[PDB]
């Protein structure tokens, strides 16, 4: 539980696209070299009130949250404490960070998970189950659905070099974990693209938040 | 005459001024119509002065009481003499001088 | 019958920055001292745990003299005169005005870190008004499990039924310290050793001990096991439970050992319910 | 025939702030003074232990002249004129009026700390804001196991049968006067060295020794073992019980040593029962 | 005369100069008509001096106090003597000397 920490920063600035994974990751790596080589690090989605043009308006509860092992914080704290970064032509500022624990919950949820070479929902469930066994985890797999009930896919736009690649993923909800296995899931996660702002798992209330709108 | 006696007298005055400072402190601390404890404070001071077991004991107390007294001009005038007198001399004679000072502060008020 | 409930409860592994000291020049040093084998161990003040218990009591009804504002951070007295007959807080923890000066039923000892405190300073930058300046300071943190000891003079309580909320509060202890608890460190126990007896003599004060900082298994001290096996600490008076029971049950000769006949439960809530049944039987509740 | 029971008793390891001297300005100074090898050791007043034993006698029924109110924190006399024949308290502990003035059957020595006392002063804040003169306070504590020696003149007792409740109280000693709210130190013995003999010569004084400073070994002094081996301190009159028994049995050639002929019991209650049987035999109870 | 008393006096002066630097710092910190906290600062200094548990405690404290005092000219000319005196001598004696210096700084201003 407390053996892993979620670094939270009060984030303020211009409104941000809702598929801003690579943008914020690249900006952070620009203002933090060691972030580009760490392994067990991941970033929580940035909350807020969205807009009509697929952009998110940052609010008071909007904050940049980073999942990290407690034995690697001193490699990231110098480059982010009070620091500011630019996403394109927009200015973003981070305050003094605060530490939040990894709490267990009965059910978990992930906004976007991607595993290479899996586009259909059924094989995605099978692959998430395979990674699920690889971690010694027990639970049941469900996919978050749209208003239509269709499983909801989310897309990440990595704008590497001149080109840009498309990676599509699903929202995965897993329940009945038992708190120890729940903590293992939130800390490991599924998908691997945790630096890419996808694989972090969260308690199940945010799943309802995303399913309402 | 006999500069040691001069140092002893100025030490008596220093201790008197320190107790004056502590009296001002306790008078500031008390509130409402309650009688400010002065006789109680003097008896407490005498009892703690009698209670002592050599060197560190009662010398720590002497220094702490002088600090509690605050600004004291007589000690300001003569630094090295009083500092050496406190560091040197058997502690029992310093106790005698301090007790005397207890009995000889009352001239001031 | 003069009944007493002593116990050593152990918390879960995690980071601790709870009860920082005078903060000599820049580092919020963790409260440390000397312990077994002469290695430095980090401590948590028992008064902090008592304050956490009082806050828990104030949270769930339980009329209490000292109300925590949670906004202005000011304790307000519901009544000027202390009345332990009516208030849970005055009945349990006592008071001192300087009236009645209640002795207080609950007694506590400071929580001692299971593993010695070696290193683990952390980088903390505090802000500054000097043209948005950030000065770096230090903060000590410790990754360990805190065990502490407590005793309840059940007969001393003005209302005998008030013991029951206390065990719940120990099980559901709120955040200790609050603002200075940098990493949110839970103090809900993960393994309990309770002795509900009727005589003043009390062992099991600090039964939990593992040492070997490389791991966090939180074994049981050989001294406590020997004391149980010898004949002291009547097994019918011994309540044991938590993750430590999982380790104990795997041990060889456990069935033959006198530790088996001691009241033992894998789940902590089973302990709490069975023990509370025992208390309500013994205190005529 | 005159009979004397002498005993050196060692308490359990823990954090203790039992006795305080003068309260310099903010610290409650632990009662400390020089001891063996010329380093400062903390002390526990023998008067506190006598008060604890008297409170024990009060709690478990019995007749006592001084009654501890536990609510007014005042001492009340059942009769203004003392009577050692009836009350256990006046017979055992004596009394001075300033009549008979007695002598007191129980004679005890001050409790020293097995471990040298270096530092370890506790903080002491309060909620937050509106800080007054009582907001800041320090408190000294020592992580050690206290040990002292005692001796009782059984023949001096008005009733010879009163010796058994005294030993029972020494076993189940209640809280010893100190800050038990934040420092709950159990004073129940974990090692005993008793001598029941008919001579005034009282060896087996402070013998428990610390193998390592800042630790909790508590081995037995080499001088005491040498005294036992040399011929003095008859093993048939020696009564050893407690945690020290394991260490004694792990000593080499223990069987050949005269110590093995002494009455040793790893369990404390078994040794207490055997001692009380012997005492009842030798007093015709 | 009596070189160890010379070391004691230069230690007194070093402590006084360091606390002069600290007082200048806190006077600089405050602004506008509020009375700068100095008697309160003296009380805090005394209380922190009293709070100590031998050796490392109060020695880190004295070093930190000398550092926060600023540049000490007397310490600059007397590095070796002051350092040797601090390393040796019972820490209670050094605390007593420091308390005497606490009461000895007033003639500076």
């Amino acid at each position: 539980s407390e053996e892993y920490v979620d670094l939270t920063f009060k984030l303020r600035g211009a409104p941000i696209p809702l598929d801003n994974g690579y943008l914020t990751y690249a900006a952070l790596s620009r203002i933090c070299p060691p972030l580009h080589e760490l392994k067990s690090i991941g970033i929580h989605p940035i909350a807020g009130i969205p807009t009509r043009n697929n952009l998110l308006e940052l609010t008071a509860q909007s904050r940049l949250k980073i999942r990290i092992y407690h034995q690697q914080i001193p490699l990231i704290y110098p480059y982010l404490a009070g620091q500011a970064f630019h996403i394109g032509q927009n200015f973003y500022q981070l305050d003094i960070p605060d530490y939040k624990p990894l709490i267990s919950s009965e059910s978990v949820y992930s906004r976007l998970v991607i595993i290479k070479g899996f586009q259909d929902s059924t094989n995605f469930i099978e692959a998430v189950q395979r990674q699920m066994d690889n971690l010694g985890i027990q639970g049941k797999i469900e996919l978050l659905t749209r208003q239509d009930g269709t499983p909801q896919r989310r897309q990440l736009t990595i704008n590497k070099e001149g080109k840009q690649f498309k990676v599509r993923g699903f929202g995965v909800k897993i329940s009945e974990l038992n708190p120890e296995d729940s903590l293992t899931l939130q800390e490991q996660g599924i998908g691997g693209k945790r630096k890419m702002m996808c694989g972090i798992f969260v308690p199940a209330t945010r799943s309802k938040e995303e399913e309402e709108t | 005459n006999s500069e040691e006696d001069k140092q002893y007298l100025i030490f008596i005055k220093v201790f008197q001024q320190a107790m004056k400072g502590n009296f001002a402190k306790i008078y500031a601390k008390t509130e409402e119509g309650k009688d400010p404890p002065i006789k109680k404070k003097v008896e407490r001071l005498r009892a703690e002065l009698n209670y002592c077991y050599d060197e560190l004991s009662f010398k720590e107390y002497l220094s702490d009481f002088l600090v509690r007294g605050g600004l004291n001009k007589y000690f300001n005038e003569h630094q090295e003499e009083i500092a050496l007198l406190i560091k040197k001399s058997p502690w029992q004679e310093i106790r005698i001088w301090s007790l005397l000072a207890i009995a000889s502060y009352k001239p001031k008020d | 019958p003069n009944y007493y409930l002593y116990g050593t409860v152990l918390t879960r592994y995690g980071l601790a920055s709870l009860n920082h000291d005078i903060r000599r020049g820049n580092k919020t040093i963790l409260q440390k001292g000397y312990w077994n084998n002469g290695k430095i161990h980090s401590f948590v003040g028992s008064s902090a745990i008592r304050w956490a218990l009082r806050f828990y009591l104030q949270k769930q009804g339980y009329l209490v003299n000292r109300v925590w504002d949670e906004e202005e951070h000011i304790n307000r007295l519901t009544s000027e005169d202390f009345d332990p007959e009516k208030f849970y807080d005055d009945d349990i923890f006592g008071f001192a005005l300087l009236p009645n000066q209640r002795m207080g039923a609950l007694g506590m000892n400071m929580a001692v870190s299971l593993t010695p405190y070696d290193g683990a300073v952390k980088l903390g930058a505090k802000s500054g008004r000097e043209k948005d300046s950030t000065s770096l300071h230090f903060t000590e943190y410790h990754a360990t499990r805190y065990q502490y000891y407590f005793g309840i003079d059940a007969t001393h309580l003005k209302d005998f039924s008030r013991i029951l909320p206390m065990i719940d509060g120990i099980m559901n202890l709120p955040k200790v310290g609050g603002s200075s608890n940098i990493f949110n460190y839970p103090f809900c126990p993960d393994s309990l050793v309770f002795q509900w007896t009727n005589h003043f003599a009390s062992y099991i004060s600090y039964c939990f001990e593992y040492c070997d900082p490389k791991s966090k298994e939180a074994k049981l001290s050989q001294e406590f096991i020997d004391e149980v096996e010898c004949g002291q600490i009547d097994p019918s008076k011994l309540w044991i439970g938590g993750t430590i029971v999982k380790d104990l049950q795997q041990l060889d000769n456990f069935e033959s050992s006198p530790l088996n006949k001691a009241h033992i439960y894998r789940n902590r809530n089973e302990m709490i319910e069975a023990l509370k049944t025992v208390i309500k039987r013994d205190l005529g509740l």
